[PDB]
């Protein structure tokens, strides 16, 4: 068993071990088999019986080179069967009977050369069949198509197909209902034979680096003409052979076709205009572009009739204008280019993530810097500089709320949160804020939610700024350097289950300001540098408190607190990982679990 | 320790006193009177400093119903060729001026707001006059 | 004596302590009086005898309504007299005679009608002469300023002259030397006679709010036609009458004018262009502009002849692209506008003030980011994000370099200052710095001070950083949150002299690693948490350490710790603030100097 | 504990090692070679992972002269219609291709640099391979 036991009695992975010949010495109950890397080179009839409640099979570079009839004849329950990187040769016309349960079939780079002698027609549970990087010439679906009618996904990438001919969609004329999401990216195509895909219909169809020049994409998109496909991506990879040019007429095909989604994925030409460029698009319900530059584009204010706008990994420079009345989200994230957000106007929007641009505002947060009042979620969080000068007049349905990692500045100048009635969620971890006003959260009464970690207080003395949240359920207060308390604080969050104080700067643990948690749950103590207790009252902690870490810490195992270091003890059914919670004061007796002293005095 | 009466909008009741030893006497005029929901007018001041107005500048000590808001420093001349014509002023020269503002953006509580205005100009810099303002508000 | 003494024997303010008459109960030393504010309304004859060494004599807002002959007679000394915000009736021929050393003459607001009958023709020491807010009515100076050769400053601003004859200058024709500098803001001017400044020379003009339309400016500015001004300055004043249109024409005149700088300060008028307004300035060396909204700006690519620009306090919206190809200082301070910095293209800048803009500069710094090799000094201090991404490639030259109060990043990346090898000065308190990168300051060979306050260290333990500093002199590290330190830091620093530890979070006070410390003369260790000392090898402090702060910190003033406590004391020759040493400990005995407690122990 | 050599330039010397346990063989060409001074080239690379390239990404442990450089993620696939073809590659998928590079701005010391470059990837993500990079830069 020179194999590794992943889960016992059910996880095998006996990968790259030499094996000239199937394993035996393994359980009958093993459900997923990995067999990868291992010189096979002959599958012969019934090679695998020790494995009768098999679910997953890796078989991925075994050297496999013939596989003959019934090899699998006993896996009923196999789902999955992985054959990538075999070189086949011969491919028995029964090798795949008995999988009556297969619903994914990989056989990715297997010296496939046509889909037509696939001996596969009779697994109809089959879901998906992956066949990329292969020879295959012909898109001429084979007849036994039929016969599968739980096919939702094909991978034809990375093959030799160069044309689509009508005849070859013949058989999808035939499936009615037929959820098929096709990948033919890779393909060196240069010929879709006109009203080929007349009344065909795809989920999904994806079309990237398949044309040579703009002048071969624009013919063979002509032959697409009638297709009806919920969501299309096309483009290019940034590792292989690109367009030479993508002018405002390389799109002008699908205009006569049925898109609800569209995306182009990576172009390596910049965009000198979008809105002559992507109009054959506007009836689409969500566009998007990931990693595409458009510095170039001069108008960013058409208006398209799309909901869903998704900008990702883009050059950019100047912040888009956009103006979309239609738009309900908007996600622009990771976008490398300029610094400097503008007002965008989309009455529409409720979901707006502008997370992780480097962006700088200059003033938050105000209806007029969006164009909405329907906004619920609000991201802006790894960005730059964001001055508050607005307490996000007409913005009062914001739910969700993230600034996180963004310099926040005038936090502690006025209230900026007045007017999120009903904000819910709200992080504000690691925004450099320094809270210097006890009105820094009025407004947020509905807030259940506060993340406040990373920052710091005024005097380090965290104040009573708590009094109005009251369905306050969560509050990470970690990393704030705080060294006082005051004992009023938390006595109005009575919800309240959860609360960080972890890696502060406490060095006496205290008990009283606890006393009203009546649901508080847990409470991390942890990272500090607490070892006394100015306060013998102890036994404040509320009737509810199950978990309360106290893990790693300076402690003192001195006789000199022998009443606060037994009270760790007298309790030890509500701390947590005791084999870190090491003595840090006596020279000689440190590290050993304080949970286990001669409290010799 | 009379307190004076600037004026009342729809939104605000504004008054102050001096905080300062000395009481030199300011007339102090709002035209329209301020309104915290926003408002736009003229600030007409009449005073008679006894330093010279050379880089004015306010110390700002705002409050909210018993809460406190960090010192603001507020400049009102730089010092050089400045913006209004009353920095050039000397200890006892008459400043009669017209003063426009603006403003917007920002939703207040409803309650008591104090906020003692410090003044402060001169080369050696001392305090010119002290007040405290009271401001109530009252929202919708 | 109601008076306030300011400076014993030598200053005295009875300033507002109803005097009706000139007090005497004063030392006969005194130097500066002050007056102001006292109803004295008659000023006779020797009024002032007891004080014959006054240099400095305020008399502002007294009710003086005459002054009679010889009131001052016996004031040989006296430099500066002021008589703000008296209403004169009668001035008598001979009020300023014995004022031989007179240089100072402030005449605001003293219903002075007429320069013409101003007995002050006889004072010929007399520098500055200010009679501004009064009622003159001509420009037409006096024959008597021949007599007054050493007047550099005269103020006729807010007066009733409106309008400039020819004749009115024929004093100054006679006056070859004559350095002087006049203000003549807030009069209704409205005609200036053509040809009435021609061979005219001032060292200053400073004409604002002056003219009532563009037109009537436009036709002041010819009449000007022929003068020769060092510095003029035009404009007008935010809480007055200011011009409705301010076009590409209304400074054509200047052009028959010999302006070395100039400076418009303020303007209500947004412009609209700025290379056809100012052409008639390009000649100049020194250029400004502040409070003046460029919004609506949008080439300022031309190449002026300009070798300082400044631009303060003004509104831009999208950054200055600049290319004057002869400036050598630039001063862009305090602009309130957009966020975003882009590229400029200065190859003679030497000096570069890009302060407090609130900006954000997306990949610092490199020649490519200002066009120049010859920057010396470089102070991007109080904008935005500063995102590090280039060590100073072709900046080599820089001596100093200010990134006080601005977010930067990426400074633990690599080494962003490699390039500085001549840098001297280096600021970057409170940038949010959290130096992980012991290679964070190579390069900064030459480097004497350093001001990295208010950041953060890794674990917060002071590594070896400091090692190839070697003239560093000056070394802030405050606020830094330090807590361990490493005892070779500092071993290299034979030049340091000062070195501010202070508001940190040390507990145990040290003495080893300062052993090397040749030239170290100052030590700030206060407002700490020191109170022990984990090393009593407390006598390693340099020879030449004069000055050691201590004050305000948590002492343990306990038996426990007499060794360390007693030290203190030994050594009381080098310490500060003794009285700000309170102890911290004893919950009985606190607020009592350490130097200064019964040892019995 | 063979040390591959991958080429030499006019300011660089580079070679790398394994750092894991397995070592699957890679084949790593730089064309033309690596200048720290900036340059712009072809990397081929021909490998055959043991794991799916499904968002792969490096996690980098830089060293220059015995200094260590905090850890340094870079992502090469996020994991939906990614950039570079090959994060589409299997298990035991042939990946022959080549990736294009280039770079400037950034004057480095003269010294050893080694560049521990951990590559992770997968749905549940493991550790891909782990390889010591050697690299001595001469400036001038
Ligand atoms: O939205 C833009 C705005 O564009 C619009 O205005 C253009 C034009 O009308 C501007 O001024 C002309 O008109 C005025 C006067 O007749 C107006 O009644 C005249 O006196 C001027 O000489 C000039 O001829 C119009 O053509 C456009 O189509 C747009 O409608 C502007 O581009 C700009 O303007 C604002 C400021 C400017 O920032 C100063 O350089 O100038 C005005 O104000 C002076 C006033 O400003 C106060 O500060 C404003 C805010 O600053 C920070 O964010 C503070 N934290 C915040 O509290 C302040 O609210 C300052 N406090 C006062 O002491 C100053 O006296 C001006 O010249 O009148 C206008 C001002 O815009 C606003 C305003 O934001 O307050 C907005 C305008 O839409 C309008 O509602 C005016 C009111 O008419 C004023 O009574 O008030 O920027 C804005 C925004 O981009 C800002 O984010
Ligand atoms: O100065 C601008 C720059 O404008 C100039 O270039 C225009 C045009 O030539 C751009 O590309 C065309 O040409 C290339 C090729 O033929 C060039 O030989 C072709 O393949 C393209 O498809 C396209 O047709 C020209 O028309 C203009 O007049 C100007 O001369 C650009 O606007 C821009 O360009 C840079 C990037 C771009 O940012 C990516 O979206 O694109 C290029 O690079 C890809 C390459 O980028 C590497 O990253 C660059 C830096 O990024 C951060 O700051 C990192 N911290 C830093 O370390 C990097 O140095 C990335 N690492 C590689 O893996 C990517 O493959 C490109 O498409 O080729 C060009 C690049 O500009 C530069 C460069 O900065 O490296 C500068 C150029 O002036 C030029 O010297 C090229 C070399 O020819 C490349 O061999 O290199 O932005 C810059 C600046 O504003 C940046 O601050
Ligand atoms: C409290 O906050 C700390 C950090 O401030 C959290 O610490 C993380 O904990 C996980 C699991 O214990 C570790 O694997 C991570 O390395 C820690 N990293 C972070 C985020 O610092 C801690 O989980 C928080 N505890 C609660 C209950 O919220
Ligand atoms: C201290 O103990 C708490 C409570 O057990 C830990 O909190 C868990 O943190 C993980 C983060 O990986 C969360 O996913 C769990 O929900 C938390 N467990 C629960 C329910 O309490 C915390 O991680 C510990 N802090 C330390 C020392 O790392
Ligand atoms: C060392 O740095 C501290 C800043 O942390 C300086 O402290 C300031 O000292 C002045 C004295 O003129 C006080 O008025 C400020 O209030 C202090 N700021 C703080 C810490 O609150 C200190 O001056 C520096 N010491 C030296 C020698 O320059
Ligand atoms: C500790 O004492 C030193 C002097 O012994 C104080 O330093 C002075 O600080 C002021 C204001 O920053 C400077 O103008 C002086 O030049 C400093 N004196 C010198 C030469 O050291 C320091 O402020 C004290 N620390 C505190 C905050 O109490
Ligand atoms: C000292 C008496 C002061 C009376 C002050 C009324 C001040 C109004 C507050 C300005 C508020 C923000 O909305 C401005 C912008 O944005
Ligand atoms: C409960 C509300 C208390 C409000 C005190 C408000 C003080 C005014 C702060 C204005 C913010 C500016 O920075 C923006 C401009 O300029
Ligand atoms: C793991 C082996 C890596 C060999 C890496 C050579 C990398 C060159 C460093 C890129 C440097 C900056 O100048 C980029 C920008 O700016
Ligand atoms: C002594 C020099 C040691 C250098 C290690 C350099 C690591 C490369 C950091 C590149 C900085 C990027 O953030 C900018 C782009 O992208
Ligand atoms: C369809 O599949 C069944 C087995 O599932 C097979 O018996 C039948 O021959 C196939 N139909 C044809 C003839 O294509
Ligand atoms: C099939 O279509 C349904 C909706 O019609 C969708 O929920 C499902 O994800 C699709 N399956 C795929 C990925 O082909
Ligand atoms: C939380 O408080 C809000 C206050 O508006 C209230 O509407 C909501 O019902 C509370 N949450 C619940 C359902 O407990
Ligand atoms: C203040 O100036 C105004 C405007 O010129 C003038 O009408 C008024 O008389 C002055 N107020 C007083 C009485 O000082
Ligand atoms: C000039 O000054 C002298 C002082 O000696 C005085 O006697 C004479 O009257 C003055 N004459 C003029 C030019 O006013
Ligand atoms: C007089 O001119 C000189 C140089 O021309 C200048 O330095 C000086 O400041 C001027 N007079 C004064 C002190 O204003
Ligand atoms: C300061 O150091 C520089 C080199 O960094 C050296 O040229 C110069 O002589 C030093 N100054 C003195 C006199 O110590
Ligand atoms: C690698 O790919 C190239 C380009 O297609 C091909 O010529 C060669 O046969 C392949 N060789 C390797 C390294 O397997
Ligand atoms: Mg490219
Ligand atoms: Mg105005």
């Amino acid at each position: 068993e020179p194999c590794v036991e992943v889960v016992p009695n059910i996880t095998y992975q006996c990968m790259e071990l030499n094996f000239y010949k199937i394993p035996d010495n393994l359980p009958f109950s093993t459900k997923n088999l990995d067999l990868s890397f291992n010189p096979l080179r002959h599958l012969g009839s019934y090679s695998f019986f020790s494995f009768p409640e098999l679910q997953v099979l890796d078989l991925s570079r075994c050297e496999i080179q013939t596989i003959e009839d019934g090899a699998y004849q006993s896996l009923s329950h196999l789902s999955t069967l992985i054959l990538t990187g075999n070189p086949i040769q011969s491919l028995a016309l029964g090798a795949f009977s008995g999988l009556s349960s297969l619903q994914k079939l990989v056989a990715v780079e297997t010296n496939l050369a046509s889909l037509e002698n696939f001996p596969i027609g009779h697994l109809k549970t089959l879901k998906e069949l992956n066949v990329a990087h292969n020879l295959i010439q012909s898109f001429k679906l084979p007849e036994y198509f039929s016969n599968l009618t739980n096919l939702e996904h094909l991978d034809l990438s990375s093959n030799k197909i160069q044309s689509i001919y009508c005849t070859d969609l013949r058989v999808l004329h035939q499936m009615p209902l037929l959820n098929l999401s096709l990948d033919l990216s890779l393909n060196p195509m240069n010929f879709i034979q006109p009203g080929a895909f007349k009344e065909i219909r795809l989920h999904k169809l994806t079309l990237r680096n398949n044309f040579d020049s703009l002048n071969v994409m624009k013919t063979c998109i002509q032959g697409l003409a009638g297709l009806e496909v919920h969501r299309l991506v096309l483009g290019e990879f940034r590792n292989e052979g690109n367009l030479e040019k993508f002018d405002k007429s390389a799109l002008e095909g699908l205009c006569n076709l049925t898109i609800e989604e569209f995306r182009l994925a990576y172009l390596d030409y910049y965009l000198d205009d979008i809105i002559d460029l992507f109009n054959c698009l506007t009836n689409v319900s969500s566009f998007s572009l990931v990693s595409v530059t458009i510095e170039r584009v001069k108008d960013f204010s058409y208006n398209f009739g799309w909901q869903h706008l998704e900008l990702v990994n883009c050059k950019f420079g100047q912040f888009p204008t956009l103006k979309l009345k239609s738009l309900k989200r908007l996600t622009f994230t990771s976008n490398k280019g300029g610094n400097a957000f503008s007002e965008v106007d989309l009455p529409s929007l409720e979901f707006l993530d502008l997370s992780r641009n480097g962006l700088s505002f200059k003033g938050c947060c105000s209806q007029s810097d969006f164009g909405t009042t329907s906004l619920k979620y609000l991201d802006l969080s790894f960005n730059g500089v964001i001055t508050m000068s607005s307490n996000f007049l007409g913005l009062e349905q914001l739910e969700h709320l993230d600034f996180q990692h963004s310099n926040l500045k005038q936090m502690s100048e006025f209230s900026v949160f007045l007017s999120l009635r009903n904000l819910i969620y709200l992080d504000i971890s690691h925004t450099h804020t320094r809270v210097a006003f006890n009105g820094i959260f009025n407004g947020l009464s509905s807030l259940e939610v506060l993340k406040m970690a990373g920052n710091s207080f005024q005097e380090n003395f965290l104040p009573d700024i708590f009094t109005e949240l009251r369905n306050l359920t969560f509050l990470d207060l970690s990393q704030c350097q705080l060294e006082q308390l005051s004992p009023t604080a938390f006595n109005s969050l009575s919800s309240l289950q959860v609360l960080n104080m972890s890696h502060n700067n406490f060095f006496s643990l205290d008990t009283f300001p606890y006393k009203c948690l009546n649901s508080l749950q847990v409470l991390d103590y942890s990272l500090n540098h607490i070892m006394t207790s100015k306060k013998q009252e102890l036994q404040h902690f509320p009737s509810s408190l199950a978990f309360l870490n106290l893990t790693q810490n300076d402690f003192a195992c001195t006789c000199e607190h022998q009443s606060f270091l037994q009270w760790i003890k007298d309790q030890r059914q509500l701390l947590v990982e005791v084999e870190r919670m090491e003595c840090a004061t006596p020279s000689d007796k440190q590290g050993m679990p304080v949970l286990s002293l001669n409290i010799t005095c | 320790q009379k307190q004076y009466w600037v004026c009342n909008s729809s939104d605000a009741s504004i008054s102050y006193t001096y905080c300062d030893k000395m009481q030199y006497p300011i007339s102090i005029n709002v035209n329209p009177c301020i309104e915290l929901k926003g408002s736009k007018g003229l600030l007409h001041i009449f005073y008679i400093p006894r330093r010279d107005l050379k880089q004015l500048y306010f110390n700002l000590y705002i409050t909210v119903n018993t809460m406190n808001l960090p010192k603001r420093k507020e400049v009102i001349c730089r010092g050089s060729d400045d913006d209004y014509s009353f920095c050039r002023a000397l200890k006892g020269e008459t400043v009669n001026t017209t003063i426009s503002f603006s403003f917007k953006g920002i939703k207040f509580s409803k309650g008591k707001y104090k906020c003692v205005v410090e003044a402060i100009s001169g080369s050696p810099e001392e305090m010119l006059f002290c007040l405290e303002f009271v401001i109530l508000h009252q929202p919708n």
